[PDB]
């Protein structure tokens, strides 16, 4: 009933990803506030048990919070953004058969895994560390869910190959380049989890075998486990580099800087996982040091980015009548939530980064490992930057997909949602980083032992405050998203509008630089040798000495 | 303007980059320092030491909690601890000050954490593997061990104790 | 136009935050050492 669906059927496919994505975010995020209070030393759970009778414990909540938000929402967002954007930029159509196959895989795979989670048969958390054994349908569900991305990789490789064929010797366009090294990086990354799942988790929960080696299980897990946060980040980065400078009234100030950033992510994203295993036995301390260094290097892409985006925002700001050293901050369009959401997120990303760089320094980890600090670190990262970017992007992407415009009432509701979400996330971060310096362990129902951590007196106040602020924010967001998704207001012409892609200042020195980076086949091979060099030596030694242990259910 | 801005930016960009590496290399140095000191003791043993988690508490070093501690050097004491579903053995662990305590920790069931409040002892404890860490307490007393890795429904409640005698 | 003074301001704020956090925690490591 939409022609706009008929020359851009890729629009509809993209909408379904986003819709499924934001739904997961809502269901997941409900447990957020309850968990913030938990860390405020307030026990809200009998209340939530009454609303949601199916919730059996704090830990099922957390499993649902982790999985729907960090695995489901983020992967669905990525798939929408890192397929659609490279499609609109090349002005080509994604192989539509495959695209819809990946949506159903993701949809069926979610539903298959939703059941055991909702039936409390897989209260194992989103890391699912063996021997804690979850229902087989959870493992199969996720497998297929994650395998959906393999169809996306293909679709976007296709799109790229087809643009290559039609333009022999031209330099891959930026967004496409980003999407291309994006999905290749993810492919290299995804082998870890896929191997864990095919070698251990699936046979195990099918009963074919009785034991699983915890050390290899989690070593392979963190193979995929780190690049997957970059698999979360980069779709937001793609948007910030190539859509935000325009929403800010300026230009992306450097094409090849943006290319270099994404290139380095393909390069250093995967061979660093041991930074999650600093506290593990049976992994040589040298290999840890190596990986600690490769992890500081992986920080460089985000340091570069920090300047590039700032330059563009200041450029945007000056064009807007940016006064002196800070005048350009006031010159930006603080009235547009599509701009506000990501920039605020970038602020929260500053404490976010320092925490991560701390965490990465091998020996410094022991201070914070598994404490409330780590949740501190990553809510500034995924639940702030990524989420806020995504929410903000509702303001332009959603019009372009559906042809529904945005009212002033809604555009203002968004600004409220966005500022609250930001303020709520900041407040919490201080609570959790604080609490984490005081040894409060993460993944704990601490309200159920009210006297255990009295020294976290004041941070607990913050954690409480954040829970209230963020619950409001969440409710307002549900309100505003549904108000946009439930109006019948349709202008099919704003649906046929171009995406607000931003133009790029180009220089002379670009060419030779950019050319060298478009050597994708070579850089991918280098990417892969690194993984083999980083993981190989250890993986072989762990595989030489397999010590499978029986599974357990303790919920 | 604009094309001017391009050169300025890309200049200041190389600068920032070089300064950032330089600052990372400074962190690389300082971490290397702690690796060389006494404090690198909390870094888990590199070596694979496989044990069976279904027999850990019928036969072996972790069987009898009354054999847990065992003096192994002039100032060295090996403490065989067992992190199990919702508690630690021995409770308490009773150790001397200014002695180099070598912890050798394992689990008969699921993954737990061994976090000694006040210290840098923060190691994951894995069924079928021994987690070996060294630490010389200097400050005497009542250290409480916290499980910081989700282990089950009573995880939030899995505490242990160290008693380093003056 | 000229030197990106505000970009500098942003990366400066970032650099200080990295130091306060890193040195900050490097402190606690030894204090617990
Ligand atoms: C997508 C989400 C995530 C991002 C991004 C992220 C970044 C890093 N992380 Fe991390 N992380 C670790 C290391 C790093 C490092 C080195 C970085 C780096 O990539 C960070 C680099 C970031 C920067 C260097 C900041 C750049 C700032 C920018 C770009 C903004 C500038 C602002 C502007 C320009 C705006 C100005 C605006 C105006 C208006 C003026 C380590 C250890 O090395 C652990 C283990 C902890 C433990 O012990 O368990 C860890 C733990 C986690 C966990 C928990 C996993 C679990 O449950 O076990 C998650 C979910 C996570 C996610 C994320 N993490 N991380
Ligand atoms: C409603 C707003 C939110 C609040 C108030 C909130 C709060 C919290 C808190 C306090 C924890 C610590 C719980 C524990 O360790 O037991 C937590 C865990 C977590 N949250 Fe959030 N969060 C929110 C939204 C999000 C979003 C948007 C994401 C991802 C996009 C996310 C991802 C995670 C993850 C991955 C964990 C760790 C789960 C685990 O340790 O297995 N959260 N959240
Ligand atoms: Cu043992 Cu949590
Ligand atoms: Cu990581
Ligand atoms: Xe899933
Ligand atoms: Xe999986
Ligand atoms: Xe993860």
């Amino acid at each position: 009933i939409s022609r706009v669906y008929e020359a851009y059927p890729e629009k509809k496919a993209t909408l379904y990803f986003l819709v499924l994505g934001f739904l997961a975010l809502i269901v997941g995020s409900l447990f957020g506030p309850f968990q913030a209070l938990n860390y405020g030393n307030v026990d809200a759970y009998p209340l939530l048990k009454r609303l949601l009778p199916f919730v059996q414990s704090y830990y099922q909540g957390l499993t649902l919070h982790g999985v729907l938000n960090a695995i489901v929402f983020t992967q669905l967002f990525a798939q929408a953004i890192m397929v659609y954007l490279p499609a609109r930029e090349l002005n080509m159509r994604p192989n539509m058969g495959l695209m819809w196959l990946s949506w159903w895989m993701a949809f069926i795979g979610l539903v298959v895994a939703a059941l055991p989670l909702l039936a409390n048969e897989a209260t194992v958390l989103y890391t699912f560390y063996p021997p804690l054994k979850g229902h087989w349908a959870f493992y199969l569900g996720a497998s297929v869910f994650v395998l959906s991305t393999w169809v996306s990789i293909y679709i976007v490789l296709d799109l790229w190959r087809r643009w290559k064929a039609a333009n022999p010797g031209k330099v891959t366009p930026l967004v496409t380049y980003m999407a291309v090294v994006f999905w290749l990086m993810w492919f290299l990354a995804s082998l870890g989890l896929v191997l864990e799942a095919v070698l251990f988790l699936l046979p195990w929960s099918f009963g074919l075998v009785e034991g699983v080696d915890p050390l290899v299980a989690r070593t392979l897990f963190w193979w995929t486990g780190h690049p997957i946060v970059y698999f979360w980040l980069l779709p937001a980065y793609a948007i910030i580099y190539t859509i935000l400078p325009k929403q800010a009234g300026g230009k992306l100030v450097s094409d090849p800087m943006a290319r270099l950033a994404f290139l380095l992510f393909l390069l250093l994203s995967t061979p660093v996982g041991f930074h999650h295993q600093f506290a593990d036995p049976g992994i040589d301390p040298t290999w840890k040091m190596i990986h600690s260094v490769l992890t500081l290097f992986v920080a460089v892409p985000s340091l570069m980015t920090a300047f590039t985006v700032a330059a563009s925002l200041e450029f945007a700001g000056r064009l807007r009548g940016g006064r002196g050293l800070f005048g350009w901050i006031r010159a930006l369009p603080w009235d547009n939530p599509a701009f506000v959401a990501p920039v605020l997120g970038l602020l929260g990303f500053i404490p976010g980064g320092a925490g991560g760089i701390v965490n990465a320094s091998f020996t410094l980890d022991y201070v914070v490992h598994n404490t409330a600090w780590v949740p501190g670190h990553f809510h500034l990262q995924v639940a702030s930057l990524v989420t806020l970017t995504a929410m903000g992007s509702l303001y332009w992407l959603l019009p372009n997909l559906t042809g529904k415009p945005i009212s002033d009432a809604q555009r203002r509701l968004g600004l409220a949602v966005v500022w609250l979400w930001f303020l709520g996330m900041m407040i919490m971060a201080v609570g959790l980083h604080w609490a984490g310096l005081l040894n409060v362990p993460r993944r704990a129902y601490i309200a159920q032992v009210p006297d255990a951590y009295p020294h976290a007196a004041v941070p607990m106040v913050f954690n409480v405050l954040a829970g209230i602020v963020l619950l409001v924010a969440l409710l307002l967001f549900i309100y505003g998203l549904f108000s946009v998704l439930l109006s019948r207001e349709r202008k099919p012409e704003l649906a046929e509008a171009p995406l607000p892609f931003a133009e790029v200042i180009s220089g002379p020195e670009d060419r030779r630089l950019v050319l060298a980076m478009d050597r994708i086949g070579f850089w991918f091979a280098v990417a892969a040798i690194l993984v083999v060099l980083a993981y190989g030596p250890t993986l072989v030694q762990l595989f030489g000495h397999l010590n499978p242990v029986p599974g357990w259910r303790l919920w | 303007d604009e094309h001017k801005a391009h050169k300025a930016i890309l200049a200041y960009e190389k600068g920032w980059l070089a300064f950032s590496l330089a600052m990372l290399f400074v962190f690389i140095a300082l971490i290397a320092y702690t690796l060389a000191t006494h404090t690198a003791g909390v870094i888990p043993a590199g070596k694979l030491e496989r044990v069976d988690p279904t027999t850990v508490r019928q036969e072996g070093p972790w069987a009898d909690p009354a054999q847990a501690v065992v003096q192994t050097g002039p100032n060295q004491y090996t403490v065989y601890v067992l992190a199990f579903a919702f508690g630690y053995q021995p409770n308490p662990i009773e150790v001397p000050q200014g002695a180099e305590i070598v912890f050798k920790i394992t689990s008969p069931d699921v993954i737990h954490g061994f976090h000694v409040e006040g210290t840098n002892i923060n190691v994951e404890v894995l069924p079928g593997e021994v987690s070996t860490v060294r630490y010389t307490f200097k400050r005497p007393g009542e250290y409480r061990i916290i499980c910081n890795q989700y282990c089950g429904l009573g995880h939030q409640n899995m505490f242990g104790t160290i008693v380093v005698k003056e | 136009e000229e030197k990106p003074k505000g970009a500098l301001a942003v990366i400066l704020v970032l650099t200080l935050t990295i130091l306060v956090f890193w040195l900050g925690v490097y402190a606690v490591f030894f204090a617990r050492g």
